[PDB]
């Protein structure tokens, strides 16, 4: 039972790590878009800070 | 009056100045609105390429 639960926990956490990598990629794209919007001059610095956080 | 009388004038030549003083004011207001909206349009033109 212990070996089975350890294997299934690893199998779950692999796909969960993949989804968290997807979240990091989405947030990096969003931060790059807000950085472009701040460099152009539409958004303030505060939206850039609140995306970075 | 800025023409000599009894002379020949061409088309488009100015004749009198009628002291604008109101049209200058509303022209300054319209140009002040234009100076905002054209740079907003240019910034949106720059940002629409990256789909921001």
């Amino acid at each position: 039972a212990s070996v089975a639960t350890a294997y299934l926990t690893l199998k779950a956490d692999q796909a969960q790590l993949q989804l968290t990598k997807d979240t990091l990629g989405t947030y990096q794209k969003s931060f790059d878009l807000t950085q472009r919007s701040y460099d152009v001059g539409v958004a303030s610095a505060l939206d850039l800070r609140q995306a970075q956080t | 009056r800025l023409f000599k009388e009894g002379s020949d004038v061409k088309a488009g030549q100015q004749l009198y100045q009628i002291d604008p003083a109101t049209y200058e004011a509303d022209y300054q207001s319209a140009q002040a609105n234009l100076a905002s909206t054209q740079e907003q349009a240019q910034r949106y033109k720059l940002l629409v390429a990256d789909q921001a």
